[PDB]
DNA sequence: GCTTGACAAGGCCCGTCCGTTATGGTATAATGGGAGCTGTCACGGATGCA
RNA sequence: UCGA
């Protein structure tokens, strides 16, 4: 299973994470001691949800459950036990795909990588001086212990504040002079004991309080130090903090997990002194053995911990004011601070991200992202060069290729294919045991938790092995202590289980990965997660074979579980019968809206009367073919330059891709309107709207709302809504115009929902959610109407297409089939790609892919080639050229392979009919269609809305915004002679309530006027500087007159 | 031939930021003189100020 | 209007109240903010005293006061005797400023916590010394006369002042605390007389501290030339921003969208009304001292939040936006609203390569040109007589008639359009083009201007801008056209050149293929004889062809002047043989061995440079 | 490998880690833990004792010393070129002529060092564009 | 090219009605607050510490 | 977060 960091994490929270939080919260007491409240956390209910999975997405709700615990309220003096179940909070459940539904939108919880708790030592040179060793005891939650060591044998303890001597903390926790020196070399400790005095057990708590809290008190020094490291519910090492203390310092005690042991502070000082004696290891901060990951089971444990602490303040403020008895325990627990704590984590936190649902490849990748940012991780400004590079401990755990380019280059990683996280939070990799030069591929792997660095010798999965005898190679390259070396095959210990263990699940879909560059393989893995689901997908011919596993783990593929006989198959359900209440129904969704405006259509695959197996595809998804995944189409390609139509990364396609419904996707948009409550009068949805005739009232059913199946275009009316007005401030021009022809204006105003510019399609869902029907509504709303419009988009000029090797491009021309070049059998060419971008970017694998897919086209065999071989030069060139020779041995196909030029044939011109001078490489390429279509990039504005303060035009496609003329754009016009264009762009086009009126009136009348006025943004800055206490004004230097000018008035 | 007429106007003038103001100040006179019903769509007043200034240059 | 220079100075307390108090036909002025209330919760009308008051800043609606009975355009320039709101336009609210009269002086945070702390330079104190007097942590001696052991401007602790209170020396010893003592220490200064005291201390016994008296003399000399006072650095009257610069709008759900300036203004008036309440009922001095310290922290957080003390927050845990935090940052008023603005008549789209076109020409789609040139199409519709107004023209544009596209075709001819791609590194990233209406939905860009814009056809979007005035059209054509931008502004080398796909077409054309000759070694009569032989199947592209060319300016790779294989004909005529030439000397004839691909290349330069 | 940070610290006029510039123009004949170079001027009388730690190499071979000839084998301090060329010429001619010759040595160092970094990366930049910003600094 | 009695329509004006709103009070005794900062790099002043 |  590829999703185990989400399913096993939420399963741990429902049985171990929720029980541990309620056991530490209980019991609580009052100020006097009259009654006590303790919970029973291990007997909670977790009742049934309210709505369905598909119903919660359209009703704008969350798939959540109610949490109830039994609560026993006892009293100290009077014997009474009050058992009652009290509501705790709303907990959203994880769906079957591993996601959550928050406010009708599907969301994921990205796993965040942080540092592991423990002690870490570091050699630091602050200046050109001696060698200083530092320390840092990091807990899971609480204060930090930073031990430093200066020159001349002075070890200090810093607990944010100023540093202090090591004897001050070591004596205040409770110790003797003989219990320190017996377990310490004590000759180095005499230099820090001379210039520190010699305090007793009570002569150190007073001096500790004088420097931390600057009167000292004998009772104040004990309450300050115990609350930092020794008090419960304020300092936590964690289950993994106790494990890292017993490994580094080699401690004998274990299973403490709550209180910091004072013997552990003595062991951290002893390891720091011995670092000057050239013994001990300096820890690394970028090592994956020191870096942990956490998931939904751990991140939810911190939100209930800060949510129950707010509940502890109200539970102690209600058992003291009410001095009377006979009170119910259900009124002591207020669920309001804990409901708002869970709702803030799932909807308002940064780590809960919007789920990418373009294709099943992006859904599987987004659940396995390893990001180093979040509330407790790193910062965008605090990220440096060392944290973004690849550590040598990332071999097989984190993918070195798949990472987003730009700002987050290296901070957001991806988990590898065979990687696995244990219960402690460390990434593990499987390895096969090698015994005396023989790979023992018979038993289960070892799953080493990054402990193979300083102990084991690990070989990758690329060495030639024999059939159970020995290893063929005499020099095996291995890795030992983060360095590569070639040793004997009898000296190795472990070997990798797969050659795709290093790369992730999205990089493994690229065939011939070893022939492509690592920079273009980064782009090829990112463009595969943006491919739209087509209308009829097609499986690739040069697939790697891992597409079948990624389709079943995405959750959008109906699988069988019963091993039965299929009875009834239609377009909505599949009914089988289980055998060794026997009729289950598998529902099939038809054209459901996704998050990225794509389709989630499922098609039936099986027929009636067929034996099935557990793990068989019953119904494939939208971007999924039969069994395996399918994100694009296999069509003909040719690497030849046309007449400037493929000049700089441009694509020339044919007309055959248009009328054959190739690269044709279905996009479903969703519109929203609401009949709110205006204080002047309630708004309602009517059909008789003013100033709109029969040109737009054709699809309404006398209710103001459109019908199902009506073709809407740009500028129509979906929901006709009116709004009452109470202005009554008519100008004298409109009063004279209305008095002539009559037709007195009504009190309503047309606020109908309309279709935006460049939008069309067919309406498929006109679901209306009103009150008194069984659904909750937001306050200040009478009727909520939701309109879903689906449209069928073909492939056009301006769309961005790409392949699996980073050869992205934008189509500039769609030629007919008689103008495209044609093969010597008469078959035309679909895509005419440019061969100039190939040798400059090292995209060699895309030439191996098309030449192998052309061999699979004439044979019809659908090759499955795994990456990272076999014999050198005999597995990539002679595989392609050897299989192209077999396709040429057919009696009908003799023109496929040539002896002089192997990977080339003769191509004829379509316009003139003459052959070209040189042979051209042809093949069957697998191209994808990305989400960056030409329809979403069109924006234009003449005059629209304006800003609130600066009175400048707004910015945005969805709100009719204007393009920003920034500071780099002024410097280009200032370097030109364009002074009148610069004054026009800053005055009459932005921030002038007077200059915009006269400039617009000049074009309609036909006589332009010069000299625009003062812009509004300068007068805002003039009033802001006067409010800062600065007498700033503008004057005139005219003859015998120095007067201030009034820019505002 | 409008781009060939503009390079002859920018040359032999010693200031390219001054002769473009005389084109812009002559196009406003050609626009006010063309206020009748006859309006040529091919010959704009901004283009007619460049052709008339190059004929008087010689 | 038109001004000539801008002068900035320190605002005196008589200058801040000049902006606040306005003349009204009554006995007193009403331009003072006394209450922290903004508006009412029942109706959406403000109150008669507050930060959004209509008696101070003006009427909320056009020609309508607050109480009623004056809601017409007939009453212009009068003040209602019942309410007090002047009946005028609603645009006067963003120009009027109120003031807040304080009950205690407050030091300005820019002069105290700034660099190099100009308040502490004039007082001849330290940075921590003035910071202990302000915010009420130590006492300063203001009159140490007739005392045993006391110095001027000496800091005293809380336990040290109560010892002198038991000793009454036996004279008048005056101390002070807070900003009332700093304002008294600045008012009794001697800025005319202290300037000559520091000048005699620089020449005599300078030492290492000569630069300290020099830096103090620069601050004192600025207060005499500008005719300012040293006591104006403390604030007694706080100015108020106009209410449209702190807008309060209501969203669709009913919630109000307030600003952070309203929460910082309310903290000043709530702590100023409490200080006037404690000073009236004779409060204990430990409460009045704590109230004046919070009034000092409320104004300093209003001016520069987080400068001296801790940053105050609101409902959300982010930092509040103060008066200084809207001008200094990258998202401030300077770098986001003054140096760079969002312009009208603009748009953007993806770009595609347009071949079979020219330079200074770009592909412009029809639905984007009808929005950018919308005031130019409407003017042509009324001029041609199709419509009569804008409402008849705008309904005809959005309807989709084929006569609208014939009007748009006649408008864009001769109208330059500036194309722009972000980021703009050099000045050739903004060039003007003459657009044409093409089929599709992308901008057909020329492939020759691609190294100029640094544009690649894999997702690049380019911004479109349209000029309006007649002077802007003449500057985009004569100075910003793409045909006049061949040379780069950095070096003297051109950038308009064949780069990727046309170099490979010219390298293969003038190459040498030693296998596909098909008729090499043939003599042709001139340049035009070889072009007529390429249209037939006579010669190939790389055939060795002798061409009779009488010109001498023949450049080639590895040129030579020596004559090898000299052959003499009859009657004294000698043939001068070369590596690539064959000249008949006495020059009679001259044959050039070349390829027909080099003749097509040399013919292209002849028809382009000679017109 | 240090192209872009070198141009930033040159225009910012920052002080480097090491600098050693001779204050006059004498005839120095080198007579060899650390090497010491004794400065003896034949035209003048007063000598000079310069500081030279053991972590610096040699550039002079003998009888080759200009007014501001440095011995660094590394990066030169542009602030030290000013006070060497100014204090040596403040006694010979006037203060205005001493400032013109002092700023000319600092201007020729900044233009030649920016063009050195830009030519190493294969970038053509004309000299008239660089010296405009150097004019605003001096 | 104008003029006069008649018939309602409606805006202010001035009373009261009741929801809305500002103000003061309650008597066992109660007596110093929480919530993060701890992985950025470079330069320029300003203290302060010998 | 994602494109250049
Ligand atoms: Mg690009
Ligand atoms: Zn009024």
């Amino acid at each position: 299973d590829l999703i185990e960091i989400q399913h096993a994490s939420f399963h741990w929270f429902l049985e171990e994470g929720l029980i541990e939080e309620l056991n530490s919260f209980s019991p609580i007491s009052d100020y006097t001691g009259k009654l006590e409240l303790h919970f029973l956390g291990k007997d909670y209910k977790l009742k049934q949800p309210k709505y369905d999975v598909d119903e919660s997405k359209r009703r704008d709700a969350s798939y959540s459950v109610q949490m109830y615990v039994p609560t026993r309220l006892i009293n100290k003096e009077t014997g009474e036990i009050k058992e009652q179940e009290v509501f705790i909070g709303d907990l959203p459940l994880m769906t079957e795909r591993g996601t959550f539904i928050i406010n009708g939108a599907e969301r994921v919880i990205v796993n965040q990588i942080v540092r592991s708790p423990g002690v870490y030592y570091k050699k630091e040179l602050d200046k050109n001086g001696r060698r200083t060793y530092s320390a840092s005891l990091i807990p899971n939650r609480g204060a930090w212990l930073k031990f430093e060591t200066d020159k001349n044998g002075l070890v200090y303890v810093r607990i944010k504040t100023r540093k202090l001597s090591a004897q001050v903390l070591l004596k205040a926790i409770g110790l003797s002079d003989n219990e320190i020196l017996d377990s310490l070399h004590p000759e180095f400790y005499q230099k820090t004991l001379d210039k520190e005095g010699n305090p007793t057990e009570e002569e150190a708590l007073v001096e500790l309080y004088k420097k931390l809290r600057p009167p000292p008190t004998v009772s104040g020094g004990q309450q300050l130090l115990e609350s930092r490291f020794f008090d419960p519910k304020r300092y936590d090492l964690g289950r993994v903090g106790r494990y890292k203390l017993n490994k580094k310092l080699r401690l004998n005690e274990a299973d403490t997990t709550r209180v910091l042991t004072p013997q552990d502070i003595l062991a951290a000082i002893n390891y720091l002194i011995n670092l000057e004696f050239d013994v001990g290891t300096t820890d690394d901060i970028d090592h994956l053995g020191n870096r942990r990951v956490r998931s939904v089971g751990e991140l939810l444990q911190n939100q209930i911990r800060v949510g129950l602490n707010r509940l502890e303040r109200i539970i102690r403020e209600r058992m003291t004011v009410s001095e009377s008895d006979a009170l119910t325990p259900a009124s002591l627990v207020n669920p309001k601070p804990l409901v708002a704590a869970i709702k803030e984590f799932f909807g308002s936190s940064q780590l809960s991200q919007f789920m990418d649902q373009t294709n099943p490849l992006a859904e599987l990748t987004h659940k396995r992202r390893i990001s180093a940012l979040g509330p407790g991780g790193l910062t965008r400004e605090r990220a440096g060069f060392a944290v973004r590079d690849i550590h040598p401990s990332h071999h097989g755990r984190i993918c070195p290729v798949e990472t987003p380019e730009g700002p987050n280059a290296g901070l957001i990683g991806s988990l590898a294919t065979c990687a696995r996280v244990n219960d402690y939070g460390f990434i593990e990799t499987p390895y096969f045991r090698v015994e005396s030069g023989r790979v023992r591929k018979d038993l289960d792997p070892v799953y080493l938790t990054a402990d193979e660095e300083d102990d084991m010798r690990v070989a990758p999965g690329d060495i030639p092995t024999d059939e159970e005898g020995n290893i063929i190679g005499e020099s095996v390259p291995i890795r030992y202590r983060q360095e590569f070396s070639t040793t004997s095959p009898e000296q190795v210990d472990y070997v990798a289980v797969s050659p795709v263990q290093i790369i992730s699940v999205a990089t493994s879909m690229i065939p011939f990965l070893e022939h492509d560059d690592a920079n273009r393989a980064l782009m090829g893995s990112n463009m595969q997660r943006q491919a739209v689901p087509l209308l009829r997908p097609e499986r690739p011919l040069v697939g790697t074979g891992l597409e079948a596993q990624a389709a079943r783990d995405s959750g959008m593929v109906i699988v069988s579980r019963t091993h039965g006989i299929v009875t009834y198959v239609d377009a909505t359900e599949i009914r089988v019968q289980p055998h060794s209440g026997e009729e289950i129904v598998y529902p099939i969704q038809k054209y459901q809206r996704s998050n990225q405006d794509t389709c989630l259509n499922q098609r039936p695959l099986v027929y009636a009367g067929e034996d099935v197996v557990p793990g068989q595809v019953l119904a494939d998804g939208s971007a999924t073919e039969g069994g395996e995944l399918a994100l694009g189409q296999n069509i003909l390609v040719a690497y030849m330059p046309w007449e400037g139509y493929n000049y700089e990364d441009a694509i020339l396609i044919s007309e055959r891709l248009v009328y054959d419904d190739v690269y044709t996707s279905i996009h479903i948009e969703k519109f929203e309107i609401e009949a709110r409550q205006t204080k002047l009068g309630p708004e309602e949805i009517t059909r008789e709207i003013p100033n709109v005739g029969e040109d737009a009232l054709r699809n309404l059913d006398e209710h103001g709302i459109i019908r199902i199946g009506a073709w809407v275009e740009s500028g129509d009316i979906l929901v006709g809504k009116v709004t009452p007005k109470g202005e009554a401030d008519q100008p004298p021009e409109e009063k004279l115009l209305r008095a002539i022809f009559g037709e007195k204006a009504r009190d309503v105003r047309d606020n109908s929902l309309r279709v935006p510019n460049g939008e069309k399609g067919r309406v498929v869902d006109v679901r209306v959610f009103t009150r008194e029907k069984g659904d909750e509504l937001p306050p200040g709303a009478n009727m909520v109407v939701r309109i879903y419009v689906a449209q069928k988009r073909k492939i056009q000029v301006g769309d961005k297409m790409a392949g699996r090797h980073g050869n992205k491009g934008i189509i500039s021309r769609i030629l007919p089939i008689e103008d495209m070049p044609y093969l010597p059998d008469g078959r035309p060419i679909d895509i005419a790609l440019n061969p100039l971008g190939v040798p400059s970017r090292m995209n060699v694998g895309q030439v191996f892919e098309c030449l192998l897919g052309w061999a699979g086209e004439n044979l019809g065999v659908r090759f499955k080639i795994t990456p990272f071989d076999m014999y050198g030069e005999e597995a990539s060139r002679d595989t392609v050229h050897g299989l192209l020779e077999e396709a040429s041995q057919r009696p009908n196909k003799d023109w496929v392979f040539n002896e002089n030029h192997p990977g080339k044939i003769q191509v004829f011109d379509g316009r003139t009919g003459e052959p070209f001078d040189r042979p051209i490489t042809v093949g069957q390429a697998y191209m994808l269609k990305l989400v960056h279509l030409v329809d979403d990039k069109i924006h234009a504005r003449s005059t629209g809305p304006y800003s609130l303060v600066t009175q400048q035009p707004l910015g945005g496609k969805a709100q009719q915004g204007g393009q920003r003329f920034g500071e780099m754009e002024v410097w280009a016009l200032e370097a030109y002679g364009a002074a009148y264009i610069l004054q026009e762009l800053l005055t009459v086009k932005s921030d002038d309530m007077q200059g915009r009126n006269e400039a617009l009136n000049a074009i309609v009348k036909g006589k332009s006027i010069p000299r625009p006025g003062t812009p509004e943004s300068f007068k805002v800055l003039m009033r802001e500087l006067q409010s800062l206490g600065l007498d700033i004004a503008a004057h005139k230097v005219q003859l015998s007159e120095d007067g201030e000018s009034a820019d505002a008035e | 031939h409008i781009i060939y007429r503009s390079e002859e106007l920018l040359g032999a003038a010693s200031n390219r930021y001054n002769i473009t103001v005389r084109v812009a100040k002559r196009a406003k006179e050609n626009r006010s003189e063309d206020f009748d019903s006859i309006d040529d769509p091919n010959m704009k007043p901004a283009i007619r100020a460049i052709i008339e200034m190059s004929d008087e240059l010689t | 209007p038109r001004f000539d220079y801008v002068k900035i100075a320190i605002a005196s307390p008589e200058r801040i109240r000049q902006w606040g108090e306005r003349t009204l036909p009554n006995g007193t002025v009403v331009g003072e903010v006394t209450k922290p209330e903004t508006i009412n919760y029942r109706t959406l009308k403000p109150e008669m005293d507050g930060l959004f008051c209509e008696k101070i800043f003006g009427p909320s609606k056009d020609w309508e006061c607050w109480c009623g009975k004056y809601k017409r355009v007939r009453h212009r320039g009068i003040v209602c005797e019942r309410c007090g709101v002047e009946v005028t336009e609603s645009r006067v609210r963003r120009h009027r400023m109120g003031y807040i009269k304080l009950a205690a002086p407050v030091t300005h945070v820019w002069y105290l916590k700034g660099i190099p702390s100009y308040l502490s330079i004039l007082l001849d104190m330290a940075l921590r010394d003035v910071e202990q007097i302000v915010y009420f942590n130590a006492y300063v001696v203001l009159n140490p006369g007739n005392a045993s052991n006391l110095q001027y401007k000496q800091l005293l602790t809380e336990d040290q002042w109560v010892e002198i209170e038991d000793q009454i020396e036996l004279e008048g010893i005056e101390v002070g605390i807070g900003a009332e003592a700093v304002q008294r220490l600045l008012a009794e200064l001697q800025l005319e007389e202290v300037a000559e005291k520091l000048r005699e201390e620089i020449l005599a016994s300078k030492g290492q501290k000569r630069a300290k008296l020099i830096k103090r003399l620069r601050v004192i000399d600025n207060f005499i030339a500008t005719h300012s006072q040293a006591e104006w650095m403390t604030l007694d009257v706080i100015p108020v921003i106009p209410p449209d610069l702190r807008p309060m709008v209501q969203l669709d759900g009913g919630r109000f969208a307030t600003s952070d300036l309203n929460d910082l203004y309310r903290r000043v008036i709530n702590r100023n009304n409490r200080l006037a309440r404690l000073q009236e009922i004779l409060a204990p001095e430990i409460i009045v001292r704590n109230e004046k310290r919070m009034l000092q922290e409320a104004v300093d957080a209003l001016i520069d939040n987080g400068r001296r003390g801790r940053t105050v927050v609101g409902a959300n845990n982010r930092a509040l936006k103060s008066l200084s935090d809207i001008i200094e940052g990258k998202q401030g008023r300077f770098r986001q609203n003054l140096l760079g603005k969002r312009v009208d008549y603009s748009g953007r789209s993806v770009i595609v390569v347009g071949p079979n076109l020219k330079i200074y020409q770009c592909g412009l789609p029809r639905e984007m040109a009808i929005e950018l040139f919308q005031p130019f199409v409407i003017h042509r519709l009324i001029k041609l007589g199709i419509v009569n107004n804008i409402k008849a023209a705008k309904k005809l544009i959005l309807k989709g008639d084929p006569q609208i596209w014939s009007v748009l075709e006649e408008v864009i001819t001769g109208h330059p359009v500036m194309l722009n791609r972000a980021p703009t590194l050099h000045r050739l990233g903004i060039q003007a083009f003459e657009p044409i209406l093409v089929e599709g939905r992308a901008i057909q860009l020329h492939p020759l201007v691609c190294p100029a814009f640094n544009a690649d056809f894999d997702g690049d979007q380019m911004a479109v801008h349209v000029p309006l005035s007649l002077e802007a059209q003449c500057e985009a054509r004569l100075l910003m056209l793409a045909c006049h931008n061949v040379l780069s502004p950095a070096t003297g080398k051109p950038i308009v050149a064949p780069s990727q796909d046309m170099v490979l077409g010219c390298y293969y054309l003038t190459a040498e293929n030693p296998n596909a000759q098909k008729g090499a070694g043939r003599y042709f009569a001139g340049i035009e004889d070889a072009l007529r032989a390429y249209d037939h199947g006579q010669v190939d592209l790389h055939s060795q062809i002798w061409i009779r060319h009488l010109d001498e300016d023949v450049v080639t790779e590895k040129p030579d002047t020596e004559v090898i294989k000299t052959e003499d004909l009859g009657d004294g005529t000698v043939m001068k043989y070369y590596r690539e030439r064959k000249i008949r000397e006495g020059i009679i004839t001259q044959y050039i061995q070349t390829t027909p691909g080099r003749i097509i290349y040399n013919k292209t330069i002849a028809e382009a440079l000679v017109f | 490998v240090q192209g872009l940070p070198r141009i930033e610290e040159l225009l910012e006029a920052r002080k480097p880690k090491e600098a050693c510039v001779l204050a006059r123009a004498p005839g120095v004949c080198q007579v060899e833990e650390s090497v010491d170079i004794k400065v003896v001027e034949d035209d003048g009388t007063v000598s000079e004792y310069p500081l030279l730690p053991g972590q610096n190499a040699m550039v002079t071979d003998g009888q080759r010393i200009d007014v501001g000839h440095a011995l660094t084998d590394g990066y030169n301090n542009p602030h030290e070129i000013l006070d060497v060329f100014f204090s040596y010429y403040v006694d010979k001619d006037g203060c205005y002529q001493a400032a013109l010759r002092g700023l000319q040595a600092a201007q020729k160092f900044l233009v030649n060092e920016v063009q050195t970094v830009y030519q190493s990366q294969g970038v053509d930049i004309s000299d008239k564009h660089i010296e405009v910003i150097v004019r605003q600094m001096t």
